[PDB]
């Protein structure tokens, strides 16, 4: 069985190159069905601080069947219970048509300390 | 939480005309994408029309040209104007949302009253003798 | 009637499917005319501190008649009389063939300190 | 002449209006063939701090025969010997097909203190 | 003011080559967005071809390959180099600008002397 | 120095089916980009198919639901698995690779013999 939101999104981008997906709550992780085959450009807008101040570092994760062709990874260093910019970005290749994919945010280097408003957004940049 | 509230359906002949309405509460409407399924005796939960936030409109091949779909954000309502009715066209009508800030159901709970309890319209038939 | 700059800006992207527009003074604002029916993805990069340090959330504003599909809040707290990146962003529906558009930095929470270095760069993406 | 690397990059986006090119190690400079002629939009993350603590601010260069449309300058302030986050992006007319380009970042204003996690990703805009 | 001045107009045989040139006077030539409208008469004013600030040109899809925009932001000139002329390029050409400083006129005024008062270009068949 | 050496090819009649071998040295192969090219007499020099380092494919739209190009990293090997033979494939074919150590020829040299010498394929009617 298909979603209201999988079943909206193969009709609403039927005649469009490209799509536009964000998840209005928390806006940690994005889950969301391609309308067709594509290339996924995720954006995850962050801000936070490393566990005690220092370091940390951000990454997005990769779905199953999916390639992280490029990786943006944001970094933050300490202004410890301060949350700072540090955005993160990713491109993936070997989206397919009605398959849902689910993106997260993944630590690189060193521990969380804290995070504030997070926003991922998913650009899919439909194939030929 | 989420609300979905439908009224407009009722009992008509072939040709004639109704208006369902849906009201949202909840969620941010003006960003969302709304529609209208319906589900027949026998028959599965499918998607009649959808107005996206873009404006935009889907509307089945069966409805295609008979039914239009409209939105008010400020009143925070979707519109079903169904016009040369069609015996096929007696289904429960139900109003479904599509925003980030809900889980989406799958589509069977729709039809089962996920959100609202839906709106019953019924077609007779009409013909000459 | 259409005038010269609305013309030139809808004969410049005739053939495109993407427009890029940006303000060369100052880069707090962008006005603009829309080539064609569109999609806005408005990036807002900006620097500053809140008021006395702190807490500091900005966003961009929605023009008559354009909806906010998403936005990517932009936060700093602390750092007080230094300016440290803290960019925003939007995705915008609904706007329309030779309409002109005006899109502001707006306090989503706090209060601010000062900025530096702002841009905001509006994308485009035509509606086939 | 076309050489079978241009070749081969000219046949892998030949039926895409949008590509993606990073550098693999380090990602602080980006060197590519256009597979079209096209508009490029260069995103340069980065982190950082300013020599001693203090002022920095980046920007992409401009390759030639290209046009910098648009440039949206990074920057930072204070905390020395910690890198935050201060993205810089610009926007490129002009690109041709199957000639190369190489971007890199300069400094706009102030002293570099020492970088973190630099990315410069590009994508290229396929002119219709 | 505002004033714009053409010349290089004149009659010519079908692939042959004009010149028209452009000098304004009244605002910041480098900022501004210069242009060539033409208008037969029967026919609309249409935008033959444009250069931008930022050195960027267009260019009508019937004009494409043939016609050749510049500027010399030094002279406050554009010019318009006509090459492989055809009949149907047969009108007469006027110089527009698009300046913040000075309001847009509607597209229909250049073709009727908003600003200057037009170079004829008369094209005849081989 | 870069060698490519190309295997596989024969007379065979419409329908049918060939597979194509490339075994590549002297350079650093999972990195690289792999290609096959195509002469037909009196025709120039074109690409077939490529995989390139990232796993992703490119055929061309006379190939495209017929052929298959594969490798094995572990082997340097590209294959070209030829199903659905038509007459119109009957060309020399060239095994190419696109690596950072060595210069990049021009399209021409490659069915020319840059490289390997090719491999002819044969498709009757």
């Amino acid at each position: 069985d298909v979603s209201v939101d999988g079943d909206f999104t193969m009709k609403k981008f039927a005649d469009s190159y490209v799509a536009f997906f964000a998840n209005k709550g928390s806006g940690n992780t994005v889950t969301f069905t391609a309308p067709w085959d594509c290339t996924a450009e995720v954006e995850l807008f962050y801000h936070g601080w490393g566990y005690s101040g220092g370091e940390w570092e951000i990454g997005i994760t990769t779905p199953s069947g999916l390639t992280q062709i490029y990786e943006a990874t944001g970094y933050t260093n300490g202004h410890d219970n301060q949350a700072i910019s540090m955005p993160t970005k990713a491109i993936y290749s070997g989206l397919k048509k009605g398959l849902q994919y689910t993106f997260d945010i993944r630590d690189a280097n060193g521990r969380g300390g804290g995070p504030k408003h997070p926003m991922m957004i998913v650009k899919l940049y439909r194939n030929a | 939480q989420v609300q979905l509230v439908e009224s407009g359906g009722g009992s008509v002949q072939a040709g004639g005309s109704l208006r369902l309405s849906c009201t949202a509460s909840g969620f941010t409407f003006d960003d969302s994408d709304m529609g209208w399924y319906h589900q027949a005796p026998g028959n599965e939960c499918e998607l009649v029309s959808a107005i996206f936030s873009d404006g935009s409109t889907y509307y089945a091949d069966s409805v295609k040209g008979r039914f239009t779909i409209s939105r008010d954000n400020a009143k925070n309502t979707v519109y079903l104007q169904m016009n040369s009715l069609k015996p096929e066209d007696t289904a429960m009508y139900y109003c479904a949302a599509a925003t980030t800030t809900v889980a989406s159901p799958p589509v069977r709970h729709v039809c089962n009253g996920y959100w609202g309890q839906g709106t019953q319209v019924t077609v007779s038939s009409h013909h000459h003798h």
